[PDB]
């Protein structure tokens, strides 16, 4: 039995992969719910000029 | 100093004014509870509850 053992990336940020996911219309400033990635985040998104 | 017999009296005055700050009021915020805690989310009404 082949016991090669392997490892991933464990918690680490994207990185020069992409997995099989769409894409669609961005959000500017409404407040809601988002995914880029992966990362999802809630409340009001508003443009600084940082 | 003093003995059986001695006192000490003014012969002048002076006006004086000293200021004597106080606070009365604070700027009162109203935060609210559920946001803070938990924003929109499908799991805010039943696990806050
Ligand atoms: C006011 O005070 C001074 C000393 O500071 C004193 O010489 C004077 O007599 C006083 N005023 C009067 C009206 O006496």
């Amino acid at each position: 039995y082949r016991v090669v053992v392997l490892s991933f990336e464990l918690l680490h940020a994207p990185a020069t992969v992409c997995g099989p996911k769409k894409s669609t219309n961005l959000v500017k400033n409404k407040c809601v719910n988002f995914n880029f990635n992966g990362l999802t985040g809630t409340g009001v998104l508003t443009e600084s000029n940082k | 100093a003093y003995s059986n017999n001695s006192i000490a009296i003014p012969t002048n005055f002076t006006i004086s004014v000293t200021t004597e700050i106080l606070p009365v009021s604070m700027t009162k915020t109203s935060v609210d509870c559920t946001m803070y805690i938990c924003g929109d989310s499908t799991e805010c009404s039943n696990l806050l509850l």
